[PDB]
């Protein structure tokens, strides 16, 4: 879904993201803040940004009106491919032209992106040392991340809520690199005694 | 931060 | 199983 869906942002960050990284016609979808778990289409038109609410009924998606769809992606495809079907109060047409990609949280090499728990356990045991760590995306809680650490291998969920990064609680961090740097210096302790030392990175190989 | 409606 | 962290 990364080509157009941004799970950890807000209307405000979607605005900024569309106005900096985007062009007129650029759009993204995101969770709703005014009614979870609806979704929201944020769209850039003629230098400004408009937010459109998507209803989540459990059996379909729609725009509180109009056609209904099995998936969010089908709804988005529909309004990309049928022009004039999306009109403001003034009757101005809203055009969904260019999906804005969800960028990776960092460009450091210990970030592996899409990667499973098991793939992380393999790479780390058969190519890392004790205290070898990486960060990856969470498949159990999409939108979140995971710190994968050689010690056996331990996985720690990294929550991303409102652009903040924490390790389940404790200090919220600005960027994913702040959280990693901070926990190298000051090791975290799992609640079974084990200290998760981040000793050396296991970088991606390409 | 303004929303919209289509209908 | 993923691990928890308190403080």
């Amino acid at each position: 879904s990364r080509r157009w869906f941004h799970p950890n942002i807000t209307g405000v960050e979607a605005e900024n993201l569309l106005l900096t990284r985007g062009v007129d016609g650029s759009f993204l979808a995101r969770p709703s803040k005014s009614n979870p778990g609806d979704f929201t289409l944020s769209v850039r038109r003629n230098g400004a940004v408009t937010h459109i609410k998507i209803q989540n009924t459990g059996d379909y998606y729609d725009l509180y009106g109009g056609e209904k769809f099995a998936t969010l992606a089908e709804l988005v495809q529909y309004y990309m491919e049928h022009h004039g079907q999306l009109k403001e109060k003034n009757g101005d047409v809203i055009e969904l032209k260019y999906p804005l990609n969800c960028a990776d949280p960092t460009s450091e090499r210990w970030f592996h992106g899409h990667l499973s728990g098991k793939e992380a356990e393999k790479l780390l045991t058969e190519k890392g040392k004790h205290g070898s760590f990486l960060v990856r995306e969470s498949q159990s809680h999409p939108g979140d991340f995971v710190l994968s650490v050689r010690t056996k291998v331990t996985h720690v969920m990294i929550r991303c809520q409102e652009l903040k990064y924490d390790v389940g609680g404790g200090e919220r961090f600005d960027s994913l690199t702040d959280l990693v740097e901070h926990y190298k210096k000051n090791p975290m302790v799992e609640t079974l005694g084990t200290v998760l030392q981040l000793k050396q990175p296991l970088n991606t190989t390409r | 931060p303004i929303y919209a409606t289509i209908d």
